[PDB]
């Protein structure tokens, strides 16, 4: 099985 | 926040200058793996686990790239407030009960690390050790500082005494934590 | 000097996947600026630095984040932690040693070293001639070696007399039957 990482969101410039 | 278990899937830390980044997975406080940003591989602490589960390193790289991105944006937002250097505190203790002649492992637990840049080395009879040394990644702490552990394989004897040398920006001089068997 | 950014996700599980809570912290150096807490349901600004983020993320990433409670937390627990972390069983080694050099009828301390075990749940008891010791037992905290094993030291304040049998009694999930070690004066 495959592990999934919690996504980090990119802030707006 | 209480619970039976806790998984941190994707702790992402980035630091500047130097372009220093770290991406790890922790389960119940232990290190599942870290992604080698340079070699671009998932490095599992317990190699057997890599046989039953897998993580695509790209996810690691990607999250780091974003960490970098949010660092600039946040540095600007604070009007370039630098990180305060903390004084790391080390503790040395044996893995197993000390027995003359029985192979063992000395553990150097360093807490309150910040920022996440440090050198943890071993001295045997005041001389630097190279072989038999291994180290973990930085683990997160509730206060957002980190902890790290270094390992030295050794055999307890009458003549050998040891030191865990910690060198950090928050320390005026490298600190030595002494340890000798009984 | 330098500047640090930390992104720390947390999947809190209770009774397996019966209750999963997802907390995501965004931190600058050591200040948490914006946090997503599934108990709350949306992103929130912890400090002023987080407003530019909370506002926007609740519009474009709210549902995607909430769904991670299933796509990441639950998925990992059931498909990857299950056959590894949750299946790991390491038996404790138990050995007794005396603190001070022996001399009958003189106070001393027995040290029961319970080491190299996983998971953390463990019970360590001291017995003196078949009776369980309580008040004179002291213990260290559970020590995390950092290599997926723990260790703990349980001491017993005692006075070695002839004929006495001191027993360190350890119960752990990796063991069908308790491990006991005796020490006789
Ligand atoms: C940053 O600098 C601006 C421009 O002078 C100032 O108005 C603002 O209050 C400062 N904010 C912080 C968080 O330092
Ligand atoms: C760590 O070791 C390297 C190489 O010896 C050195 O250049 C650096 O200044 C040391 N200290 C820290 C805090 O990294
Ligand atoms: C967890 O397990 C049971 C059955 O799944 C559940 O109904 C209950 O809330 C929990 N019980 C305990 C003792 O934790």
């Amino acid at each position: 099985s495959t592990d999934y990482g919690i996504l980090q969101i990119n802030s707006r410039w | 926040i209480e619970a039976d278990h806790v998984g941190s899937y994707g702790i992402t830390v980035y630091q500047s200058p130097g372009d220093i980044g770290q991406y790890t997975f922790e389960f119940d406080g232990d290190e599942l793996f870290y992604v080698d940003l340079d070699k671009k591989e998932t490095v599992w602490m317990l190699p057997e686990f890599a046989q039953l589960r897998r993580f695509e390193p790209q996810g690691g790289l990607q999250n780091i790239a974003t960490g970098k991105h949010n660092l600039e944006i946040l540095t600007k937002r604070s009007n370039s407030t630098p990180a305060t250097n903390e004084a790391p505190q080390a503790t040395v203790f044996p893995k197993s009960p000390v027995l003359l002649g029985q192979p063992n492992t000395l553990i150097c637990f360093v807490d309150n690390i910040f920022p996440p840049v440090i050198n943890i080395t071993w001295l045997r009879n005041s001389k630097s050790v190279t072989d038999g040394v291994y180290e973990t990644s930085f683990f997160v702490n509730r206060d957002y500082s980190f902890h790290k552990l270094s390992y030295l394989t050794f055999i307890p004897s009458d003549d050998d005494i040891y030191d865990c040398k910690v060198e950090h920006w928050g320390l005026e001089e490298p600190v030595l934590k002494h340890w000798e068997p009984e | 000097g330098s500047f640090v950014h930390q992104f720390q996700p947390f999947c809190y599980f209770t009774n397996g996947t019966q209750r999963i809570r997802l907390v995501i912290r965004y931190i600058y150096n050591r200040e948490e600026y914006v946090r997503f807490d599934s108990d709350v349901g949306e992103y929130r600004a912890v400090t002023e630095l987080g407003r530019p983020d909370a506002e926007y993320w609740n519009k474009q990433y709210l549902e995607r984040t909430r769904a991670e409670l299933d796509t990441v937390c639950r998925h990992n627990y059931e498909k990857t932690e299950t056959p590894t972390s949750l299946r790991r069983l390491e038996q404790p080694s138990v050995v007794i040693s005396l603190s001070r050099t022996e001399a009958l009828n003189h106070h001393n301390t027995l040290v029961c070293s319970v080491t190299d075990f996983y998971p953390a749940k463990i019970k360590v008891r001291w017995f003196r001639n078949g009776q369980e010791e309580t008040v004179g037992v002291s213990s260290t905290q559970l020590i995390r070696n950092g290599d997926w094993t723990f260790q703990v030291l349980v001491m017993l304040e005692m006075t070695p007399r002839r004929g006495e049998v001191y027993t360190c009694h350890v119960e752990h999930p990796s063991l069908t039957s308790p491990i006991t070690v005796e020490w006789r004066a």
